RNA sequence: CAGAAUCAUCGAAUCUUUGAACGCACGCGCCUUUGGGUUCUACCAAAGGCAUGCCUGUUUGAGUGUCAUU
RNA sequence: GGACAUGGGUUAGUCGAUCCUAAGAGAUAGGGAAGCUCCGUAUGAAAGGCACGAUUUUUCGUGCCUAUCGAGGG
RNA sequence: AACCAUCUAGUAGCUGGUUC
RNA sequence: AUUGGAUAUGCCAUAUAAAGCGCUUUCGAAGAGUCGAGUUGUGCAGCUCUAAAUGGGUGGUCAUCUAA
RNA sequence: UUGACCUCAAAUCAGGUAGGACUACGCGCUGAAAAUAAGCGCAGGAAAAGAAAAUAACCAUGAUUCCCUCAGUAACGUGAAGCGGGAAAAGCUCAAAUUUGAAAUCUGGCAACAUUUCUUUUGUUGUCCGAGUUGUAAUUUCAA
């Protein structure tokens, strides 16, 4: 009706055709590749997560649930299996640092960790006693 | 019909006078159309008229092409040459200056990012 | 089309004198005389004179407007400004 | 820090120092022009806390207007037209006279490679934020037309939710 | 002789300060320091310049080679300069002296600084212009410097100023800074 | 126009202002030098200085 | 009786809500589509004997529960800091929602950073 | 009627006079370079340029604005 | 037939316009106006170029003068 | 003052019509 | 043919660092011709005047919030 | 005699940006015989609002928006709001505190090196000039 559209109508190039409808438009899963394998792209998201054990949401269902009667463990050892495999969290120490507490250890003795604190001239950073543990344990 | 793989190997001079002869059968193509003509030769007249239009096709893709490739890597290109998506396209932040953090927020997502977990049942 | 003025073609046009060679290339003397020597430039005395001066009669020094339009453009002639601002 | 000392010596504005700079700057601004650029704010810290940072794209105008809607609203719309590139963060009064009120408008570039690349006034370079003094978007915008949380702050009167099965 | 607006603009200003009864606060920044204490004020400035942006990577480089190949040193003297470090400093009594500048702008900026110095008994000068305490920190312009802690080797020459300070700025005035300026 | 008249700063304030310890950024070899230091360290085994 | 709302749209807004929800979780997927929200009490006499669904775990809720507020919302559960807990029956009632929620919770582990030296 | 297509697709171009309309007006100029002529200090042609308000930077400055220099 | 059908026809260094101003219109400098806009054009505008010189520290010194459209004019 | 499109299907206590 | 986000693996990595939480013999900055009072135009606005720091706002001495 | 600055200019200066259109929905402002129409300004795929100077008087609630309910109630024919049920959910950033054992920050020029919806896009690295101490980064935002 308006000019805009009329001059489609009564011109002679062919539209814009673009085909997008699907009806049922059913996301499917990406993310993680346990659940996109044992997804049903035919059934609807809550009815997947109760199939596999996952709570769909924590809090209540503000209306009904479907009665037509009258993985869960795969993602666990999955689970612990990468932090089994980046588990090693602890740290060396960088050429510097390993001459930095071997030096306050050569000559404050080994636990007067409040002592190498007070000293001015060895321990330049001014590192407190917290952190000089955390170096010492960190050398070992 | 010349072939616009065969023009666009040639010569910048040997396109230019090709378009120089080519200016010249047409304009005598016309002449004999008022004149009086066969059918043959006003059928001619609309493939020459295409004819020009190969050649100076391909002049213009071999001219800009060189500006291209003699402004590669450079901060400042010329006008025509450069993206002309839109006007808002242009203006509009760029993904790198979108994807822009202050330290604390770089701070807050590496300690603290959104974590992968599930609720069992 | 309009009566031609007087001065618009000719000797009064290629022949410019020192002064408005000056202002056109925006130079001081001294720099302008450098531009002159490193260049190829020198005066040169026109056939009729008061001709070239729109009239005038003093003793002036005249280029070719060719001449001088080719140190407009001289690459170093901005080397002598940077050292200027340096 | 200065800018603790400024705040406070803001607040009287009528003090021997205040008085005397009042009659002296406001006979400045009446000299030059109605919207004249500023060099700097003249309030550094009253500009300090409105968004502005002594750092290319900020950009400060001042401007008088008339005494006798808001004239700190005018002074935004009437800037904003006159650096029609520049967005519209905050503004703020300077001075007033027996005629006039003077103010300065802080504006930032949004074309600016150091505003486009801070990401504290990214925000601003976007689509959505073109003339906010022209919609009622900057503090004296949202002030006066009401828009504040509490109780002493169209369409949902005058139709008929004709739902379907009624 | 029609003189451009802003001329006309610069020395009616000009006249105007010399005319009005300037109050007391800003009367004080009128009368200041003399020159051949400027001149030896601004001497042993020029000892403790902090180093320029130039110096401080050129120093840092030599460091950097020597962690690059293999491998501490002493508190750096210097010159405290900005208004919100410098009026930090005075409150926190670490300053010696403090040099204000004559002319800032926005007078705003250190009409209280020799109240506040007074209050914490520290000894103060309004040195003239900004540019000259600009180009001690290489920068244009300082609205403030302060002397905070020299060398033991000037520590001498700092008391010797200090001493000048007090009795070519402090001594002298002192009545007239509690008089309102102009009115002339 | 009275005579300027001093109600506080007559006397002089011997304690300072601020009551805070003293950050032992004050005591120690500059941290931020440090970032620049291995920044500058890393470019030259890099090759970029 | 001017302009009027025709709902002609309401099936086909229930619908595009659907597929919202499907295209959410469906990006994330082991995760809940949904928070956990806390168990409040509603401020009035015609309401305090029930329990309604409040906005988030306060404060206090949190730290007697086990988590901090960072790795509190991480993991989905929300913290409401203008909300307190006036009375000990509404800390224990929503410690132990967290409680419960934590139990079920399986947190996957994340990519480390770790440099070639200390 | 006398690698096609009065084809599709569309990431490369072309896009006359205008119009916010932008050298000045509703025809007249200036600027830089290039070319032509069996005519070359004249003439002509061609290509590329010249709107205002503002922002960052740059260079050239003005000031009986501020101050310094034995 | 002034109808339609089908073609052809207006040639300029010297004839007019294009060149100019008049009454006025009128952009700008400014100033109003919540605003479309308004006033203002000599207005408290830094509003246009000329000459000189062994080249002057191889960084410019010295001296002088003070819009625009609009048809009878050519 | 005239004209134009809107408000506007302005206003009715009244005139005329109102279908096998 | 372009791409979204994860996964595996390789190569670099400034970690002389940065962050969460226990604890405190230490401290805790918080937006003014704006709040507000008088009047005027239809909560906001104009004019006249002009603030404070357990202060200020809003509710029913307590509660609640912490504007510019 | 030479120089710092401060303010102000000029340039067909290097690089940029604004205008006009569409206007169903957005946000203003102005306004009739309804806060309507008309007028005026301004945006985006949504806009606006928005992490309490908020309610309440409880066993308390907890950004905003929207739907139902509250309710034709309350207050004064106009005509609420809280609570209640739902849809959706996400939080945060500055100013004000000395980095002072180091302006740690950033625009630009050139030089390189990559990358690309892309020879059209986007950056990193070095280097020089400047911006900036009248305050650019790190840190902190009252929940602390």
């Amino acid at each position: 009706a308006n000019p805009r559209q009329r001059n489609k109508q009564r011109s002679g190039k062919p539209r814009l055709t673009r085909r997008n409808a699907n009806k049922k438009a059913k996301a499917k899963i990406y993310g993680n590749f346990v659940i996109q394998q044992n997804w049903d792209k035919h059934a609807t998201l809550r009815q997947n997560y109760a199939r596999l054990g996952l709570l769909a949401t924590p809090n209540y269902v503000t209306g009904g649930v479907e009665k037509l009667y009258p993985v869960v463990r795969q993602l666990e050892e999955e689970a612990v299996k990468k932090a089994a495999r980046q588990s090693n969290k602890m740290l060396p120490l960088s050429a510097f640092e390993h001459a930095y507490i071997q030096r306050l250890i050569n000559k404050y003795g080994t636990e007067d960790f409040e002592s190498m604190a007070k000293d001015v001239k060895l321990n330049s950073k001014l590192f407190n006693g917290s952190k000089l543990k955390n170096l010492y344990i960190r050398m070992k | 019909a010349l072939k616009t793989f065969e023009l666009r190997k040639q010569s910048q001079e040997n396109l230019a006078e090709q378009l120089q002869e080519l200016r010249q059968e047409l304009a005598s193509l016309r002449v004999q159309k008022i004149a009086g003509g066969s059918g043959s030769k006003l059928s001619k007249i609309k493939t020459t008229r295409k004819d020009i239009a190969r050649i100076l096709t391909v002049i213009n893709e071999s001219n800009r092409l060189a500006a291209r490739e003699a402004y590669k890597n450079k901060k400042y290109i010329p006008l025509d040459l450069r993206q002309k998506k839109t006007r808002a396209i242009r203006r509009a932040l760029t993904p790198y200056e979108q994807s822009r953090k202050t330290l604390k927020q770089i701070k807050k997502e590496r300690y603290f990012p959104l974590r992968k977990y599930a609720l069992k049942a | 089309a309009r009566v031609k003025q007087k001065g618009k073609a000719g000797a009064a046009r290629i022949y410019i004198t020192r002064n408005q060679a000056l202002k056109k290339l925006q130079l001081t003397l001294a720099d302008f005389r450098r531009i002159c020597i490193l260049k190829g430039v020198y005066p040169r005395e026109p056939k009729n004179k008061k001709k070239a001066n729109k009239g005038s009669t003093a003793p002036v020094t005249f280029y070719y407007t060719k001449d001088i339009q080719y140190l407009l453009h001289e690459p170093i002639v901005q080397k002598f400004r940077e050292y200027k601002v340096f | 820090g200065a800018y603790k000392y400024l705040e406070e010596l803001a607040k009287k504005k009528q003090s021997d120092v205040n008085l005397f700079l009042s009659r002296v700057r406001a006979w400045e601004y009446r000299q030059m022009n109605v919207i004249h650029r500023a060099s700097r704010p003249s309030r550094p810290d009253k500009a300090r806390r409105l968004g502005y940072k002594a750092k290319q794209g900020y950009v400060i105008y001042r401007i008088r207007v008339r005494r006798g809607r808001s004239a700190r609203c005018t002074a935004e719309e009437r800037v904003g037209r006159y650096c029609s590139n520049l967005r519209v963060l905050n503004s703020y009064w300077v001075n007033q006279d027996a005629t006039y009120k003077f103010f300065e408008v802080i504006l930032v570039d949004p074309s600016h490679k150091a505003i486009r690349r801070d990401p504290r006034i990214n925000w601003i370079v976007n689509p959505v934020h073109k003339h906010r003094e022209s919609r009622g978007l900057t503090s004296i915008g949202k002030k006066s037309r009401g828009i504040g949380k509490g109780h002493r702050f169209w369409l949902r009167h005058n139709t008929l939710s004709l739902r379907r099965y009624r | 002789v029609k003189w451009p607006e802003y001329i006309r603009l610069q020395r009616r200003r000009k006249i105007l300060n010399l005319r009005l009864k300037v109050p007391p606060a800003i009367a004080q920044f009128q009368k200041t320091l003399d020159k051949n204490t400027a001149t030896q004020v601004f001497k042993l400035l020029n000892k403790y310049r902090p180093e320029t942006a130039a110096e401080k990577k050129q120093r840092l480089v030599a460091e950097a080679e020597a962690v690059a190949n293999g491998k501490v040193s002493k508190k750096p003297y210097n010159v405290k300069y900005g208004l919100n470090h410098v009026v930090a400093l005075i409150e926190a009594k670490k300053a010696k002296l403090v040099l204000i500048a004559s002319d800032v702008d926005p007078i705003e900026l250190v009409v209280f600084l020799p109240a506040l110095c007074k209050k914490m008994g520290v000894p103060y000068a309004i040195v003239k212009n900004k540019a000259r305490l600009g180009t001690v920190i290489h920068q244009k312009t300082a609205a403030v410097l302060a002397v905070t802690e020299v060398r033991e080797e000037d520590k001498n020459e700092l008391a010797s100023i200090v001493s000048a300070v007090d009795a070519n700025f402090s001594a002298k005035y002192d009545e007239s800074r509690r008089k309102w300026g102009g009115g002339i | 126009y009275p005579d300027y008249d001093d109600f506080f700063t007559n006397t002089v304030r011997e304690t300072p202002l601020s009551s805070a310890p003293e950050p032992k950024r004050r005591f120690a070899p500059s941290k931020h030098e440090q970032k620049r230091i291995l920044q500058l360290a890393y470019a030259i085994r890099k090759g970029r200085i | 009786q001017r302009y009027v709302k025709t709902w002609f749209n309401q099936p086909g807004r229930k619908l595009r809500r659907r597929q919202a929800r499907q295209t959410k979780a469906a990006k994330i997927a082991p995760r809940p589509v949904e928070a956990i929200r806390p168990a409040v009490k509603p401020p009035t006499i015609r309401y305090n004997m029930k329990v309604r669904a409040g906005r988030g775990f306060t404060l206090e809720e949190l730290k007697a529960a086990g988590v901090s507020r960072r790795v509190a919302s991480t993991i989905g559960i929300p913290v409401d800091h203008r909300r307190r807990n006036r009375s000990e029956e509404s800390l224990q009632r929503n410690v132990e929602r967290i409680k419960v929620y934590l139990a079920h919770l399986i947190v996957f582990p994340r990519k480390a950073g770790q440099p070639k030296k200390g």
